[PDB]
């Protein structure tokens, strides 16, 4: 039931790889404190883009047994899993709590940034049934790790290898749903649930990117290679 | 091609 030492020891190294990243409130206080235009976002959403993708190889470098994989298939990997960390990512960032009326203005901003509104319902019910699992820190980086390593990606050669890392981070997430949320013997279901809608956002990222009400979409080489975009 | 992510995962 109790986590063992090792799997603590695997917990922590997770979570310290995963705080690498910018702070929640960094990204927040810029969309609340005024409203821009949708070239203007368009621009914030590269930049944040590209920063996050750099951030997910040195979180992805990190996790135990990655660099011992095969060297194409470690590209699969983190090509397969670069638009849903950055998603689950933003989830996470939009479910964390500020001052009164904050998180409605935060949402009003978001649903005007230049995003097409075909795109916007599928965005916030994907965000706001990730917050109604009120998940913890510690469970937003096993997830992501678990993203990263599915063994199911499209490219993948030896699945095994891939499984085999994947298993562990598995079992520590269970073991931490059981310990959080013994009144929800489904939560861990339902996190593993969330990550099938999650493979949703590929389909359309491109298209997604594509259709911002700007004149010019502009992308930087790193963006161009992780998404698929000109 | 995928030269860039294929640097950063090699660089270090
Ligand atoms: O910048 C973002 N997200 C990033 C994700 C990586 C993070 O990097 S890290 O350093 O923390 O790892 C930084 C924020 C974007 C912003 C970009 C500017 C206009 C408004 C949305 N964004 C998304 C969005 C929406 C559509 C697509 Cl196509 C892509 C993502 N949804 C959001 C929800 C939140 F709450 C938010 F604050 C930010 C949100």
């Amino acid at each position: 039931m109790e986590l063992t030492p090792d799997q603590q020891t695997l917990l922590h190294f997770i979570m310290d790889s995963y705080n690498k990243q910018r702070m929640p409130q960094e990204i927040t206080n810029k969309i609340l404190k005024e409203a821009f235009s949708a070239e203007e976002n368009f621009l914030i959403l590269t930049e944040m883009a590209t920063n996050h993708v750099q951030v997910l190889v040195e979180f992805t470098k990190k996790l135990p047994g990655f660099q011992t994989l095969d060297h194409e298939d470690q590209i699969a990997l983190l090509k397969g899993s670069a638009v849903e960390a950055m998603f689950l990512r933003s989830a996470e960032i939009f479910n964390k709590k500020l001052p009164s009326g904050h998180s409605d203005l935060l949402e009003a901003r978001i649903r005007n940034s230049g995003i097409s509104d075909e795109y916007i319902t599928p965005m916030f019910s994907f965000y706001k049934s990730i917050g109604e699992l009120k998940m913890t820190q510690e469970e937003y980086a096993l997830l992501t790790a678990i993203v990263i390593l599915s063994p199911d990606r499209q490219y993948i050669k030896d699945r095994e290898a891939v499984e085999k890392l994947q298993e562990p981070l598995l079992d520590v997430l269970q073991k931490l749903c059981k310990i959080h949320q013994p009144e929800n013997p489904q939560h861990f279901a339902c996190l593993l649930g969330r990550l099938t809608e999650l493979r949703t956002f590929n389909h359309h990222h491109a298209e997604m990117l594509m259709s911002w009400r700007v004149n010019d979409h502009k992308f930087t080489p790193l963006l161009c290679e992780i998404w698929d975009v000109q | 091609d995928h030269q860039l992510l294929r640097y950063l995962l090699d660089k270090d």
